[PDB]
């Protein structure tokens, strides 16, 4: 024992009883571990022994022991993990995995990069945030082996140790694996009895965002253990915290003799993924109890519809219809799994073709901004490898992999096309497959495998002649397949037809638009450019809690109640108004931008369901069926 | 010839920049002579002076 350590201990007891929101989110954790046991017990989810430690208030509480795990964190850790371990026990006694910890907070200079890192920082705790690159397989590591004797019919135990599991270099012991007890009989392994722990090496590289735009990227190794595994893929950004240490000998033993150094990695503690623009992690916020009345309040009003369509993209004058196809768009649909095993599409999917400098871009950036995970490409940028899916080597194991293309990493997301009319051949024909089936099948050299692209797609095209022509057919206009536009929902043609009044509207809300501050800006200084990151859990400027208009950050939150809570299913009332708006368009004498074909008819009634998402209703009425009928008659007509 | 005829390129990428300059060649002795003096005074140094 010793005497600093117990000091530490107390220290850490002293802040666990100040703070009661780590006590009561350990009794949460056990209190759901409890009930799962008890529902198993009777007629399922275990949650991790871990808890997360705010940094500022360990600072407002002892500046003394928050420096010592920022500095020394080998020292102050442990007593800490020990600390928080009594405590669950101390409570656990009415109702044996040791308690881990994990920090959030300001780390100060501590909050480096990959290139940042250098020896100073050695033996320190530090977060690091960055791009990961190469995930490993997650494989289990022994830590105690059971062993049977048959002769004395007895079992026995062996533990494991390494220099990864501890924050404090001990005297390595390598005990062998026992296959002989100490009387001389044969051991059989008990295999069931035995404890693995899931560990996982990933690298973590510089974010391309942040990395100097022509030198060669510098990269970090990171272990992970049993809780911390499987919360990444290659392509996140995240941020890792967690102790960098050096280990082994850097060839300063005999056999060693070499210039590796001392080897370098971040031992885990705690895993964000955070949410980037355009990238594979999806922006989760924390819906709390006062926005959740909030957005039930806006669900009640009749205008509803109006106001979120509206709020979408304030600085852009006109194209209401297209913010209200977007809206739709973002409210996703339903997707139906039939009991064969048939599929029906939910995602709505939105053209837009006409002249140029028409908010087309803008629109694509808004969408690319505003939703979850959104992804954007361009038409000649990107090829049918580079939406859909590719083909690597492993290093380690020999056989070929997968890397996943635009379509496959917005899965449950939105595809941002600008350009689309520039696309190959190919990757039309791969667009196809995914706008509809809402899949990736790929056969390679020996990989078949089908890959999951429900995709929202969102496209910008310009018509062939650079302009679209009133009196010219629509066929030669846009010039695209008609199973293309077929696949679309919602073709918009956006015509930059002068009028005097219309021009004057424009030039106001232009100027008007350019003339903006943001809060706690002088009248000469420039704005400054911060890269937006944010935590994944689980024209009037003056827009602050609906008072007119919403604010991005609350149609956010809008529409991710709406995705997750409301799953609206037709009914009949709804259901005729779809047939004979359905049956009037196939048999209607006037031109069309759009085919009408049987597409359009689910068109409809993912139109309808997006409507119902936006009123919060658990039932499709006649009211959606009548608003998903005009939204696409102004589309069509 | 119009000039997105003489552009060979489309007629979106000159709406796409700010400001297009159209440059001539004005084909007159009174221009010429004021630019070869120009260039002759580059050759000698007199115009770093
Ligand atoms: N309806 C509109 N309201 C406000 N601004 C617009 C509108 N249409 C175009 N603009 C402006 O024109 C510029 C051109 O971008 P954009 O129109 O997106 O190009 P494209 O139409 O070729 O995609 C943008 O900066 C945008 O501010
Ligand atoms: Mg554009």
């Amino acid at each position: 024992p010793d005497a600093v350590f117990g000091d530490r201990v107390r220290r850490f007891q002293e802040f666990l009883d100040t703070f009661t929101s780590y006590r009561d989110s350990v009794r949460s954790i056990q209190v759901y571990n409890s009930n799962n046991a008890a529902n198993y017990n009777d007629d399922l989810n275990i949650l991790p022994h871990r808890i997360i430690i705010s940094l500022d208030d360990l600072r407002e509480f002892d500046r003394s022991f928050w420096s010592g795990i920022l500095v020394e964190p080998a020292y102050f850790i442990p007593p800490a993990e020990k600390a928080l371990t009594d405590l669950a026990d101390s409570m656990d006694d009415v109702p044996r995995h040791p308690w881990k910890l994990s920090f959030k907070g300001s780390f100060g200079a501590h909050a480096l990069s990959p290139r940042t890192l250098t020896a100073q920082h050695l033996n320190k705790l530090v977060s690091v945030e960055g791009i990961v690159t190469k995930t490993s397989l997650v494989r289990p590591k022994l830590i105690r082996s059971v062993h049977y004797a048959a002769k004395t019919g007895r079992f026995h135990y062996r533990d494991y140790t390494d220099a990864t599991t501890t924050l404090t270099t001990r005297i390595p012991t390598p005990a062998i694996y026992p296959t002989e007890d100490t009387e001389g009989n044969k051991l059989t392994t008990e295999y069931g009895y035995s404890t693995f722990i899931d560990h996982q090496r990933i690298t973590v590289q510089e974010m391309p965002e942040m990395a100097p735009a022509g030198q060669l990227p510098r990269s970090i190794d990171v272990i992970l253990d049993d809780d911390l595994v499987d919360k990444t893929k290659p392509g996140d950004r995240v941020n890792v915290v967690g102790v960098f240490k050096s280990l082994g000998a850097g060839g300063m033993n005999q056999s060693n003799s070499t210039l590796i150094g001392f080897k370098t990695l971040i031992l885990g503690n705690t895993v964000y993924p955070l949410h980037a623009r355009s990238t594979g992690v999806a922006a989760r916020q924390m819906l709390t109890d006062f926005d959740i009345r909030n957005i039930n309040k806006l669900s009640k009003k009749k205008d509803i519809f109006d106001i979120l369509s509206q709020s979408l993209a304030p600085s852009i004058y006109g194209h209401d219809h297209i913010k209200k196809a977007i809206l739709l768009m973002l409210m996703g649909g339903v997707e139906k799994n039939l009991e064969n095993g048939s599929h029906l599409r939910g995602d709505i999917n939105i053209l837009m073709v006409g002249d140029p400098s028409t908010a087309k871009s803008q629109l694509l950036r808004f969408v690319l901004n505003t939703a979850s995970l959104a992804i954007a490409t361009t038409g000649r940028g990107s090829s049918g490898v580079g939406l859909t899916a590719a083909v690597t080597t492993d290093r380690e194991t020999g056989e070929r992999r997968l890397e996943a293309g635009a379509m496959v990493l917005a899965d449950r997301g939105v595809v941002c096309i600008d350009e689309f009319d520039k696309m190959t051949d190919v990757d039309r024909v791969a667009i196809h497959e995914v706008m509809e089936q809402q899949t990736v099948t790929i056969a390679k050299a020996g990989i078949h495998t089908t890959l999951n692209a429900r995709c929202s797609v969102i496209a910008a095209a310009n018509p062939v002649f650079g302009q679209y022509d009133v009196n010219r057919d629509p066929h030669q206009n846009i010039a695209l397949p008609d199973s293309l536009l077929s696949r679309f929902d919602l073709l918009f043609v956006v015509t930059d037809d002068i009028n005097e009044i219309r021009d004057r509207s424009i030039s106001e809300h232009v100027l008007r638009t350019h003339r903006y501050l943001p809060p706690g800006y002088l009248e000469g200084e420039p704005v400054r450019e911060r890269l937006n990151l944010s935590l994944a859990v689980g024209g009037n400027y003056n827009g602050t809690e609906i008072p007119k208009l919403v604010t991005i950050p609350f149609l956010r939150k809008y529409v991710q109640y709406a995705k997750e809570r409301v799953i609206p299913q037709l009914t009949q009332e709804a259901i005729n108004v779809i047939v004979k708006n359905y049956t009037d368009l196939r048999n209607d004498d006037n031109t069309k931008k759009s085919p009408i074909t049987a597409r359009t008819l689910e068109t409809l009634i993912r139109l309808a369901t997006a409507h119902a998402k936006v009123r919060l209703s658990k039932t499709v009425n006649k009211v959606d069926a009548k608003v998903a009928a005009n939204l696409l008659r102004f589309a069509l007509l | 010839k119009s000039p997105g005829d003489n552009i060979d390129f489309q007629t979106t990428i000159l709406s796409r920049f700010d400001m297009i300059f159209i440059v001539k060649d004005d084909h007159n002795e009174e221009r010429d002579i004021s630019i070869a003096n120009h260039v002759i005074n580059i050759h000698t140094g007199n115009a770093n002076a």
